[PDB]
C-alpha cells in the first residue's frame, strides 16, 4: 500500500442525458487537486482545480461539469448530462504546495458516451497453440490470446500459467484494432502473445489461460433487447501443454 | 504528431516549447497516469538528475530533455507543463517515444498457429524479425494486422518482435498475409 | 503573545502659520497587535475626514501607521489625537502642542 | 547602497472571516507598492509616482503572487496555532519580510528572509543564506522541514539576482528622489522652565532617507543621557522628522551646539541659538 | 516585484 491519488470507476459507459460522478481521493494532505481531461493522442485540459477545502476554481474547459471540495482528501466531479463530446480519459491530480511543484496522478477514469447501449457488446475470447514449425526452428512456443467483437474499448488482458498470472514473455498490443475502421461504433479486436520454451510447452501438465475483464452495464442498466445483457464479465479461453 | 524511434542503449532527444513568460517547466511522462520526471525553474540553463538532463531556454521558449542509455521502460509520451499563475499547470503536445530492442539474432518467420477448440480458426503470427522491419497495416478491410510489439522472456535473457494476422477471408493464408509490408527476403515461410 | 502599547506623536507636516493650509498628523507606532484606533479631535471633538497610511511594521515587527487630515490652524483651534488599543483601560489623547 | 524589502501581514480574526492579508513593498525609505486582501477588488496598487508607468501584466502578475502567498499563510498559520496549542478563538499574526540589500557595485551585499509570530522572532535566514536560526522549541518544527527540504538553496535564486535586478529597475523609475539625499532643513527654539533653566530644541525636517543623527554638545562635549530625543516621523509627503532636546542654565544658551549628521549634507550642520 | 516562490511554516 502506497501514498497517492486513487479514482473510481476505472471505467464507465453512459448513455447521453445521463449522469455521473468520478471520485478521486489521495491521502498525501495535499491542499491542491485538479481535474484534467485527455483525449487519446492529445494534451491534458484543466477542467476544474481547488487550493484548499471549501475551494475550487475553473479552469480551460469547464463547461458540462462541476466540482466539490469539502474535505481535503476528496475531490469528486460531477457529470451532468452526458454528450458524446464529453467520451474521454478523465484525470485527477494534486500537489504540496504552489509553485515548484510536480503534480501526482491517478491512474485515469474511461468513460464512453453512447447514444445507444445496444452498441455494448462482450468479447469473445480464443487462444491460438504454438506451431511445430516454430518449435523446431526457435525451441520457443508462443501462443496467441484474441479478444474480438467487444465495445467500448474498456477490457483488462490477463494470462495465468498453471494458476498463477504470468508478465514474462507476454506482450499485449498497446491499442485495439476496429474491426470496422470506418464507423465511430466500431467493434474492437485485441491480440495478445505469451512465449515459452518448447520444453516448458510439451509438458502436458500446463496448463495455460487468457482471460479478459470485460467492463460493461451494470445491473442498474436497463436492458431491452434480445441477446444477453452485456454486463462487466470475464471471458476467457485455455489450452494445455502438448507432447 | 511528434514521434521518435530509437535503439535500446541510444540516447533520446525530445523538445517542447511554450507561449508565455514562465517560472518553471516540468517534464511528465505517460505510458499504460502521468508521472513527473524533472522540474527546471526559469533562472537554470541546466539540470539533471541520473539518466536525465533537461536544458531550457527562454529565449526560444523551449526546452529539451536528454535520456541518457535508453531502456524498454522508456517508451512512453512524454510532455512538458509550465505554470500559469502560481497556482496552476498547462500542458502542451507530447512526443511519443519508441525503444527499440537490439534484435542480435533475427530469424525471421512467419507461423500458422490453429485454435485451442476449433482448429479450423488460425491466426498468422510474424516474428523474430530485427527492429528495422516495419510491419504494414492490411490494404483489405477484412483482414487485421496488429503492430509489432515487443515480448522479453526475462529468466532467458532474450527479446523479440511479433505481429499478428488474421482474417475470415477464404483468399487468406499466411503465405500472403504481410504481402503489405517489406519483409526480409529469407523470411520463413513453413508449410502450412 | 506580548502586546505593545503603542507611541504616539501628533504634529504638522509643515512648520505652521496661522490661516494656512497644511495636514495634522498622529503617527502611532511600535504597537502589538495590529488592531488599533486613531481619531482626529478639533476643539474636541472627531474629524469626520482623515486618511491613513498601509499598515507596515519596524525590524522589530511592531506596526506603524500615519494618520493624517488637511487642515488650516487658526490661533483658537485645538487640535489632539485619540487612540484606543488593546492594551489601554482607556483611550489616551494627545494634544498638539504648537509651542514646542 | 541600496535595498528593496517586501513585508507581508496575516492576521486571523476568527468567526469574521478569513485572514486578512496585507503586503507592502519598499525601495530604501519609499513605499511603492501594497496589496490589501479586504479591499473591494483586491490587486496591488502603485503608492509611489514612478511605479505607475508599469504595464498590466505587472500588476496582474503580483496580483496573483499575493494572493496566491495569501491562501498559503492561512495554512501556515493553521499549523502555528498547533505547534504553539492554542484555541481556535484567539486572532494571531504572522508577518514575514524579505528582500535585497545591494552596495555600490550594484551586486548583493545582504539578503533577508524572516518571519514573526504574534510579533516575535519565530524564523530567521542566515546571512550565510545556508542556514536558518529558529527562536525556540515551536520553530524547530518548521526548520527540520525547511532543512529537509532544502529551502534555503531555492530562496538564493531570487535574494540573488531577480532582487537585485528589480531593484536597479526601481532605481532607475525613480532617479533622484531615489538616489539623491533630501538634506534636513532645520530650526532650533528655546523655552525657559524656570528662571534658572531652559530648554534648546534642535528640529531636523523635510528629509529623507530617515537615518539621521541629532546631538547636544556643550563647549565641543556630547550631551548624552539628558538628551530627550523622539522616533523618527514621516513628514506625510515621504521625508522625515526629528527632534533632540536639552534642558540648560539660562545665560549659558551659548555654549551648547547642535551636530546634525544626514546623507544629504556635504558636511556636518552645527547649530546655534 | 515580489517573489514567486511559496511555502509552509
Amino acid at each position: 500500500m502506497n501514498a497517492g491519488v486513487t479514482q473510481t470507476p476505472k471505467f464507465r459507459i453512459l448513455k447521453i442525458g445521463q449522469s455521473m460522478t468520478l471520485q478521486c481521493t489521495q491521502d498525501m494532505n495535499h491542499n491542491y487537486m485538479y481535474w484534467y481531461r485527455q483525449d487519446p493522442g492529445m494534451g491534458l485540459k484543466l477542467i476544474y482545480y481547488s487550493v484548499g477545502a471549501g475551494i475550487t476554481d475553473k479552469g480551460e474547459v469547464p463547461n458540462g461539469y462541476n466540482v466539490s471540495r469539502s474535505t481535503t482528501e476528496d475531490f469528486p466531479l460531477r457529470l451532468e448530462l452526458a454528450a458524446p463530446s464529453q467520451t474521454s480519459v478523465y484525470f485527477c491530480a494534486s500537489r504540496q504546495l504552489a509553485g515548484f511543484y510536480e503534480q501526482y496522478f491517478g491512474p485515469g477514469t474511461r468513460l464512453t458516451v453512447t447514444e445507444d447501449l445496444k452498441n455494448v457488446f462482450p468479447p469473445e475470447v480464443a487462444v491460438f497453440e504454438p506451431s511445430e514449425a516454430e518449435i523446431s526452428h526457435t525451441q520457443k512456443a508462443t501462443l496467441v490470446c484474441l479478444a474480438t467483437g467487444f465495445y467500448p474499448d474498456h477490457v483488462e488482458l490477463s494470462w495465468w500459467v498453471n494458476g498463477k498470472e504470468v508478465h514474462s514473455g507476454v506482450c499485449t498490443d498497446p491499442q485495439p484494432l476496429k474491426e470496422q475502421p470506418a464507423l465511430n461504433d466500431s467493434r474492437y479486436a485485441l491480440s495478445s502473445r505469451l512465449r515459452v520454451s518448447a520444453t516448458f510447452w510439451q509438458n502436458p501438465r500446463n496448463h495455460f489461460r487468457c482471460q479478459v475483464q470485460f467492463y460493461g452495464l451494470s445491473e442498474n442498466d436497463e436492458w431491452t433487447q434480445d441477446r444477453a445483457k452485456p454486463v462487466t464479465q470475464i471471458v476467457s479461453a485455455e489450452a494445455w501443454g502438448r507432447a | 504528431p511528434q514521434a521518435l524511434s530509437i535503439q535500446e542503449g541510444e540516447n533520446a532527444t525530445m523538445n517542447c516549447s511554450y507561449k508565455t513568460s514562465i517560472n518553471n517547466l516540468q517534464w511528465y511522462r505517460q505510458n499504460s497516469g502521468l508521472v513527473h520526471l524533472i522540474l527546471i525553474r526559469s533562472n537554470e540553463r541546466e539540470k539533471h538528475s541520473g539518466r536525465l538532463r533537461v536544458t531550457l531556454d527562454t529565449s526560444k521558449k523551449s526546452s529539451s530533455l536528454l535520456i541518457t542509455a535508453s531502456r524498454a521502460a522508456d517508451t512512453a509520451s512524454y510532455f512538458c507543463a509550465t505554470d500559469a499563475g502560481p497556482e496552476k499547470l498547462v500542458f502542451g503536445k507530447g512526443t511519443k517515444l519508441t525503444v527499440n530492442p537490439n534484435i542480435q539474432n533475427p530469424d525471421p518467420a512467419v507461423y500458422q498457429l490453429r485454435d485451442s477448440k476449433s482448429s479450423d480458426k488460425s491466426v498468422c503470427l510474424f516474428t523474430d524479425f530485427d527492429s528495422q522491419t516495419n510491419v504494414s497495416q492490411s490494404k483489405d478491410s477484412d483482414v487485421y494486422i496488429t503492430d509489432k510489439c515487443v515480448l522479453d522472456m526475462r529468466s532467458m535473457d532474450f527479446k523479440s518482435n511479433s505481429a499478428v494476422a488474421w482474417s475470415n477471408k477464404s483468399d487468406f493464408a499466411c503465405a500472403n498475409a504481410f504481402n503489405n509490408s517489406i519483409i526480409p527476403e529469407d523470411t520463413f515461410f513453413p508449410s502450412p | 503573545m506580548i502586546q505593545r502599547t503603542p507611541k504616539i506623536q501628533v504634529y504638522s507636516r509643515h512648520p505652521a502659520e496661522n490661516g494656512k493650509s497644511n495636514f495634522l498628523n498622529c503617527y502611532v507606532s511600535g504597537f502589538h497587535p495590529s488592531d488599533i484606533e486613531v481619531d482626529l479631535l478639533k476643539n474636541g471633538e472627531r474629524i469626520e475626514k482623515v486618511e491613513h497610511s498601509d499598515l507596515s511594521f519596524s525590524k522589530d515587527w511592531s506596526f506603524y501607521l500615519l494618520y493624517y487630515t488637511e487642515f488650516t490652524p487658526t490661533e483658537k483651534d485645538e487640535y489632539a489625537c485619540r487612540v484606543n488599543h488593546v492594551t489601554l483601560s482607556q483611550p489616551k489623547i494627545v494634544k498638539w502642542d504648537r509651542d514646542m | 547602497s541600496h535595498s528593496m524589502r517586501y513585508f507581508y501581514t496575516s492576521v486571523s480574526r476568527p468567526g469574521r472571516g478569513e485572514p486578512r492579508f496585507i503586503s507592502v513593498g519598499y525601495v530604501d525609505d519609499t513605499q511603492f507598492v501594497r496589496f490589501d486582501s479586504d479591499a473591494a477588488s483586491p490587486r496591488e496598487e502603485p503608492r509611489a509616482p514612478w511605479i505607475e508607468q508599469e504595464g498590466p501584466e505587472y500588476w496582474d502578475r503580483n496580483t496573483q503572487i499575493y494572493k496566491a502567498q495569501a491562501q498559503t499563510d492561512r495554512e501556515s498559520l493553521r499549523n502555528l496555532r498547533g505547534y504553539y496549542n492554542q484555541s481556535e478563538a484567539g486572532s494571531h499574526t504572522l508577518q514575514s519580510m524579505y528582500g535585497c540589500d545591494v552596495g555600490p557595485d550594484g551586486r548583493l551585499l545582504r539578503g533577508h528572509d524572516q518571519y514573526a509570530y504574534d510579533g516575535k522572532d519565530y524564523i530567521a535566514l542566515n546571512e550565510d543564506l545556508r542556514s536558518w536560526t529558529a527562536a525556540d522549541t515551536a520553530a524547530q518544527i518548521t526548520q527540520r522541514k525547511w532543512e529537509a527540504a532544502r529551502e534555503a538553496e531555492q530562496r538564493r535564486a531570487y535574494l540573488e539576482g531577480e532582487c537585485v535586478e528589480w531593484l536597479r529597475r526601481y532605481l532607475e523609475n525613480g532617479k533622484d528622489k531615489l538616489e539623491r539625499a533630501d538634506p534636513p532643513k532645520t530650526h532650533v527654539t528655546h523655552h525657559p522652565i524656570s528662571d534658572h533653566e531652559a530648554t534648546l530644541r534642535c528640529w531636523a525636517l523635510g528629509f529623507y532617507p530617515a537615518e539621521i543623527t541629532l546631538t547636544w554638545q556643550r563647549d565641543g562635549e556630547d550631551q548624552t543621557q539628558d538628551t530627550e530625543l523622539v522616533e523618527t516621523r514621516p513628514a506625510g509627503d515621504r521625508t522625515f522628522q526629528k527632534w533632540a532636546a536639552v534642558v540648560v542654565p539660562s545665560g549659558e544658551e551659548q555654549r551648547y551646539t547642535c551636530h546634525v549628521q544626514h546623507e544629504g549634507l556635504p558636511k556636518p550642520l552645527t547649530l546655534r541659538w | 516585484s515580489p517573489r514567486w516562490y511559496f511555502y509552509y511554516l
